[PDB]
């Protein structure tokens, strides 16, 4: 049933204008300096580098 | 004998599947539909204010006709 339940915020929240408005363009930062910070999870995971621990 | 936790995946939820689709509205369509009740909105509306000054002028006549006031 888990699989249906995270759906629906995509069709929620994704899909909006609101968040393609909001959300878009805050501090685009992906460069070595980005990574002169260190933030494993997300951020250069999210964004840049394929690195990850898994 | 040794019971523990058994192992049961079934149909495994299906890892990663699309939810989201376009319904309903398809692009072109609806512009002939809400451009189309547009044209049907003026149509029918200034229909009724011709109607309207049916009444328009008799209401004036009346002013016309009456002199004794």
């Amino acid at each position: 049933n888990f699989s249906l339940r995270i759906d629906e915020l995509e069709e929620m929240l994704t899909n909006n204008r609101i968040w393609r408005n909001r959300t878009v363009d805050i501090g685009i930062v992906t460069a070595e300096d980005a990574l002169n910070y260190g933030f494993s999870g997300v951020m250069l995971r999210g964004s840049g580098i394929q690195w990850d621990l898994r | 004998x040794x019971x523990x936790x058994x192992x049961x995946x079934x149909x495994x939820x299906x890892x990663x599947x699309x939810x989201x689709x376009x319904x309903x509205x398809x692009g072109y369509s609806m512009f002939a539909v809400g451009i189309g009740a547009l044209l049907f909105g003026y149509w029918s509306m200034m229909k009724w204010n011709r109607e309207r000054r049916r009444l328009q002028i008799e209401d004036f006549e009346a002013r016309i006709a009456l002199m004794p006031l």
